[PDB]
């Protein structure tokens, strides 16, 4: 998507089931990551639920203490809810806790607002959210769309603070 | 080259029945190709 | 369960079928294999020759090789179409009636329609839905003005002219003979030479060129289409080879193929048309060209259409005629009502009958044997394993 | 979901044909025939059409029949509320 | 087959001989008779067609 | 509504024909169950003549007409027993009203 | 190659059956074969014997 | 044996669809065919090992159907298609693209 | 000829007779919506007779 | 109507004018091999929900 | 791309399966037929949202064979790319011919004519890798390739991109 061609399929303007126009959604490596594991530890608190209809623990998923123990819990978790019949998942869960540039919730959402303040393209905002570039025209040439879009001071600025922003592991 | 897929005996045998277009193997009586 | 394989195409249901004709441009994107050479199978008499009549890449009805274009055997290919080029345009055997008929209703030199929006009758013509109709009385109107006018009375006021940008020449008497349509110029009385209409055959290539000028309003006005039946197609120039399905070669042994007509048709349009090829660039005189262009449009309106009036039948080497795509629909036992229609059948029987006073009202006495042979897919379940099993 | 008409304005007749009746056991005595549940008190049979006869005549067979009008429009009737004669 | 009563279900009963055997009360909307007519035999292959011939 | 009562009008006036007061309590003599027992199966016995949904009636009346038109061949030429009744009828005479033929063999007019 | 599946055993030696013997359904009783050049091949079903 | 005109007449008259489409379909020629989504012809490529479906002319792999039809029915496009006519087969959802 | 003919003809839910284009070929089916088979020969006793046999 | 007597021709015609054809016959559901809307085939048959689970 | 998307799909139910849990059978069949799917209109489906808010449509048994198809729609988070999209990602093998980079759950690759001469193949080094004068991409190497151009079947999605110019490698 150099030149911003989404095409029919991923307009910036979505028709919902409830028949109202929407913003197009784009989430990063750490919005999707956060967001399917919602989902799964969901589903699990939902199975187990019907279980105990049919006849505390969950809190230590969330908050891992290291890299290793969350890829522990996620291996865990796709056991219990996924049933190991999905590779594909199991290889994109790994790329995104290997290389998930954001691990708190507070801080995806301080990125989230940092790159959509300015009002960007969501395309773009998810391609700085998941590139982290040490130079404003480092970002410009490898996002074209960015090119006489924003100001190099601007994106100089928003680029240290999200290397800034970046949480020691 | 035609062989069935469970008896795996080669050379494969195999006899045709015309009246019925089935060719069919003279072992486990699988029926490989119709019509 | 049809096929003996899995594809993840979904399954649907025919809707609507949308006729129409090819553009020479479908036809060649289409086809994956132009076709070149008037013989099919090699000088080794073991594989067909490439580039040929049977081309691998259009498939086989073999069941030992498999299709080349999609490896497939012969129960899944449904077979690929050819193309052949033709040097210069030839009239399709089933329009020629319509292309006279279009013809004479408009201009030959202005490529335009005779009339226009200010006489009433063209108001009333244009009033009406029913393309078949319009068209019948466009063409029973304009067929008698032969020479196109440059100025026509305003509506508001019979004294003013306007100018509708018309050349003003003169339009020909069109007749058909054979395969050829012939025109006759009548000059005008006014340029001081005697009433002798000029004969001349209208080459087909300059027909061609004046329907292709025509417009979208003509378009649809004349009873067409833009988008599926344009005029211009009604002429050919690509002829579309049909996959050995259609043309399946019998093979009594494994050097004996008896081929179909229809190839052989077909070898005899391309063996001419190669002919009509190389005398075209040879500097050839004006007469062997005319002679070879009209026996190229013979063959190609004959392999179609072998009934056609007022000419010879083409015949086979043995005297029998040609069985043409036409006779192969038309018959009664053709494919519309002899195998779309009612076809045979399988897990059925027949036999003579007698009379069983003892039987109640609605039963029936089988045989032993046709009881042995006719069948029935019952399925297994907890109520019946046990009678199933003792079958089996 | 326009085309649907409200049970109110059904204009229908409320018997049912000889043609649904025939659907009906057709599709009930294959669906049997496939090892489905059985919602009557089954008594020595082992005919998968004569189970859904006797569904019928209890009226438990759980099916609703689309009726379609010549507009488009079509109009929905169970099995259960259809008059059968016998 | 000229009109809608030429065409009749009918329940099977296997015996032996090669003739087909029917009461002698149909013969007339099939308009046969026992000099040398043979009629045709079709097998429904399914339930819904078999409550098709059985309820119609 | 109108519909209805037109189509019912005819049946609706043999009812009334055949359930008159002097006929009832003189030509049968029934009683008051007979009575509710007798307009209860006509009711009955009405409601179940209708026609059904679905039918193809093309075809019925196609087989019903053709059907005759087979056999009509044997007894056509019984006019042919009349000489000086020379008029077509039979199979040339429904050849002609099918095809809507412009020229008919024997045109006549009938004047009162 | 090709054989059908008639029981060829009632053929004598010179590939004809002799009188008084009950053949039956799909039975041989004349022994006909072709020979064929080396390079007709039936797509790979011909062997080399 | 011939289940001609007349008996297809018959079973029309009596009103059962079934037994019709069983007869003519299941019991003598049916087969499957792949078609374009786009141009609505049977000129799609399938490669089925490898589920590889393509359509040269129109440039398309992703609107392609499978219909269930009888032999002679493509035959008889197919010789149709021959003589520069088109029969274009289309879906009942195939107005949405 | 005949049966090629009429053979798209069909009863619908609306009670009327049309074909497949959807065009009325009656309003309805015989004029009162009966089937052919529940049909009986049946005299209708107001027509005839005197004006003193009526009365009477 | 190419269904009897003018066959090739009518084809013919519809070619060239572009007719579209609509299936909705019974020699066009004949041809492609599907169930037409005769009698039985005049209605769907649908599984109501609420008495399934009621039971 | 991550993006939210509607979806519908028909699910075939079979008849021994009709009883008072249907529903429950029809979520275990979309759950283990849809997730982890790739179609090449929408790409991969990588996961679908609320579970409990599954929409549903009434029956409509098949007049052939019995078995009831459903109309099922739900909202998704997907993933498919664009041509000149860049991205980055995970070297996977090296080669010669140039190397391969996974991306979500897509690999891409690039040939050796598609970056610059700085980079040149060292086969000695363990793994053997590409090493120029600033950057260095091997194993577990974050790299950004742009996405040129993608080849979609069934099941998978392959892709070819290039980082001839400037600012592409190492980051």
């Amino acid at each position: 998507a150099a030149t911003l061609q989404l095409g029919q399929e991923f307009q910036l303007k979505q028709i919902n089931h409830q028949g109202e126009e929407e913003e197009l959604i784009a989430l990063n490596l750490s919005e999707a990551r956060l967001v399917i594991k919602e989902a799964l530890v969901e589903r699990r608190r939902a199975f187990k639920r019907s279980q105990k209809k049919h006849k505390a623990d969950d809190d230590d998923f969330m908050h891992s203490e290291t890299r290793e123990k969350e890829l522990e819990s996620i291996d865990v978790l796709l056991e219990q809810t996924t049933g190991g019949n999905n590779k594909d998942l199991k290889n994109t869960m790994q790329y995104l806790t290997n290389f998930s540039r954001f691990r708190d919730q507070e801080t995806v959402g301080a990125v989230i607002q940092l790159l959509k303040s300015t009002g960007l393209h969501p395309f773009e905002v998810a391609q700085l959210g998941s590139l982290a570039c040490d130079t404003a025209d480092e970002a410009k040439t490898l996002i074209p769309s960015l090119n006489n879009k924003i100001s190099d001071d601007e994106l100089e600025r928003i680029l240290k603070e999200l290397s800034n922003l970046e949480t020691l592991y | 080259v035609l062989t069935c897929p469970e008896c795996k005996v080669y050379p494969p045998k195999i006899v045709e029945r015309f009246s019925e277009g089935d060719v069919v193997c003279a072992l486990c009586g699988l029926v490989l190709s119709d019509k | 369960m049809v096929g003996q394989q899995y594809s993840s195409a979904p399954l649907r249901t025919v809707k609507e079928v949308q006729f129409g004709l090819f553009s020479p441009e479908e036809v060649r994107a289409i086809s994956v294999a132009k076709i070149r050479f008037p013989e099919t199978m090699d000088e080794t008499q073991t594989r067909a020759k490439i580039g040929g009549l049977n081309d691998p890449r259009l498939g086989s009805i073999d069941r030992n090789l498999k299709c080349q274009t999609c490896q497939e055997g012969m129960n899944e290919c449904p077979g690929h179409f050819g193309h052949i080029d033709l040097a210069k345009p030839v009239f399709h055997v089933g329009f020629i009636a319509k292309i006279k008929k279009v013809c004479e209703c408009v201009c030959m030199h202005c490529g335009k329609l005779l009339l226009d929006e200010h006489n009433e009758l063209m108001r009333q013509a244009l009033a009406i839905k029913d393309s078949k109709k319009r068209f019948a009385a466009i063409w029973t109107l304009c067929k008698t003005k032969m020479v196109c006018e440059t100025d026509v009375p305003s509506e508001d006021d019979p004294t003013q002219l306007v100018s509708r940008g018309g050349c003003g020449n003169t339009q020909p008497t069109i007749r058909k003979d054979g395969l050829k349509l012939v025109g006759s110029w009548k000059k005008d009385r006014a340029t001081g030479d005697a009433d002798e209409p000029e004969l001349r055959v209208l080459s087909t290539e300059e027909i061609l060129n004046i329907f292709k000028h025509i417009s979208v309003k003509d378009f649809t006005s004349l009873g067409f289409n833009e988008v599926f039946s344009r005029p211009e197609w009604m002429i050919l120039t690509c002829l579309p080879v049909p996959p050995p399905p259609v043309r399946p070669s019998i093979s009594f042994n494994e050097s004996q193929r008896g081929e179909d007509d229809l190839t052989f048709k077909l070898a005899d349009i391309l063996k001419a048309n190669i002919s009509l090829e190389t005398l075209e660039h040879n500097g050839a005189p004006h007469h062997a060209i005319e002679e070879a262009e009209s026996l190229l449009q013979f063959h190609v309106a004959t392999y179609m259409d072998n009934d056609i009036a007022g000419q010879p039948q083409a015949l086979q080497k043995s005297g029998r005629p040609v069985k043409s795509i036409r006779a192969r629909l038309k018959g009664k036992e053709g494919r519309i009502r002899g195998n779309l229609m009612g076809k045979r059948v399988d897990f059925s029987a027949r036999t003579v009958i007698s009379g069983d006073p003892n039987l109640e009202l609605d039963q029936v006495g089988v045989p032993k044997s046709i009881a042995k042979t006719l069948t029935y897919p019952e399925v297994v379940t907890p109520y019946n394993i046990d009678r199933l099993t003792q079958l089996v | 979901k326009e085309k649907a008409i409200p049970k109110d304005q059904r204009a229908t007749t409320p018997y049912m044909t000889k043609y649904e009746r025939a659907r009906i056991l057709g599709t009930r005595a294959l669906q049997i025939s496939m090892n489905a549940p059985v919602f009557v008190d089954l008594e020595g049979e082992t005919d998968p059409l004569r189970i859904a006869m006797k569904e019928l005549a209890e009226k438990k067979i759980p099916l609703v029949i689309r009726r379609y009008l010549p507009d488009g429009s079509f109009e929905d009737w169970s099995v259960e509320e259809l008059i059968v004669d016998l | 087959s000229l009109h809608k009563m030429s065409m009749m279900a009918h329940r099977v009963k296997v015996i032996p001989y090669s003739t087909f055997r029917l009461n002698l009360s149909v013969t007339s909307p099939y308009n046969a008779d026992f000099d040398g007519d043979e009629m045709n035999l079709h097998v429904p292959q399914s339930e819904e067609t078999r409550a098709e011939l059985s309820q119609l | 509504q109108n519909a209805q009562r037109d189509a019912v009008t005819l049946f609706c006036c043999l009812l009334r024909s055949r359930l008159a007061t002097r006929r009832v309590l003189q030509e049968y003599r029934l009683t008051k169950q007979a009575f509710d027992w007798v307009l209860s199966n006509i009711e009955a016995q009405f409601l179940r003549s209708v026609v059904h949904p679905g039918e193809m009636v093309g075809v019925l009346a196609a087989q019903s007409i053709g059907e005759p038109a087979t056999q009509m061949t044997l007894n056509t030429f019984h006019f042919a027993g009349v000489a000086s009744k020379k008029v077509t009828s039979g199979v040339p005479r429904l050849k002609e009203i099918l095809n809507v033929a412009k020229n008919m063999k024997t045109p006549s007019l009938t004047v009162y | 190659l090709r054989m059908k599946h008639g029981t060829y055993d009632k053929l004598d030696d010179d590939g004809l059956i002799a009188p008084g013997v009950r053949v039956s359904g799909e039975d041989v009783i004349i022994g006909k074969t072709t020979p064929i050049s080396p390079d007709e091949e039936e797509l790979g079903q011909r062997t080399a014997y | 044996l011939r289940f001609g005109e007349m008996e297809r007449d018959c079973m029309i008259a009596h009103g059962a669809a079934s037994f019709l489409k069983e007869r003519l379909m299941e019991a003598s020629d049916a087969f499957r065919v792949h078609i374009c989504g786009i141009c609505g012809l049977m000129t799609v490529i399938a490669k089925l090992n490898h589920n590889q479906f393509e359509c040269k002319g129109c440039d398309n792999k992703i609107d392609i159907y499978q219909i269930h039809i009888p032999y002679a029915a493509k035959l008889l496009f197919q010789e149709l298609m021959a003589m520069n006519i088109t029969p274009r087969l289309y879906t009942d959802r195939s107005r949405d693209f | 000829r005949l049966v090629k003919a009429l053979e798209d003809i069909m009863v619908h839910y609306d009670n009327t007779t049309r074909n497949s284009l959807g065009n009325v070929i009656q309003f309805i089916y015989g004029e009162d919506g009966m089937d052919a088979a529940h049909i009986e020969k049946q005299s209708l006793d107001t027509i005839g007779g005197s004006d003193a046999a009526f009365e009477k | 109507r190419c269904s009897f007597e003018e066959t090739v021709e009518i084809l013919f015609e519809a070619g060239a004018s572009a007719e579209l054809d609509d299936c909705r016959g019974v020699s066009e559901n004949v041809i492609l091999g599907q169930m037409a809307p005769i009698g039985t085939g005049a209605f769907d048959v649908m599984i109501d929900e609420e008495s399934l689970v009621k039971y | 791309m991550f993006f939210i998307k509607d979806l519908s799909l028909n699910i075939t139910l079979h008849p021994s399966f009709f009883g008072p849990r249907m529903k429950q059978y029809l979520k275990t069949k979309l759950l283990e037929e849809v997730e982890g799917s790739c179609t090449g209109k929408f790409g991969y489906i990588l996961c679908v949202l609320d579970y409990d808010n599954i929409d549903i449509q009434r029956g409509r048994i098949l007049p052939t064979d019995g078995s009831a198809e459903f109309n099922v729609k739900y909202r998704a988070v997907v993933f498919k790319p664009f041509k000149g999209e860049v991205v980055d990602g995970t070297v996977v093998s090296c080669s010669q011919h140039g190397f391969e980079v996974q991306v979500g759950p897509m690999k891409v690759f690039v040939t050796k004519h598609l970056m610059p001469q700085d980079l040149t193949f060292n086969a000695g080094s363990n793994p053997p890798s590409y090493q120029s004068s600033e950057d260095v991409i091997t194993i577990k190497s974050r790299i950004r390739v742009k996405i040129e151009g993608c080849i979609s079947q069934v099941s998978s999605i392959h892709a070819i991109g290039s980082i001839k110019e400037d600012y592409l490698g190492a980051i």
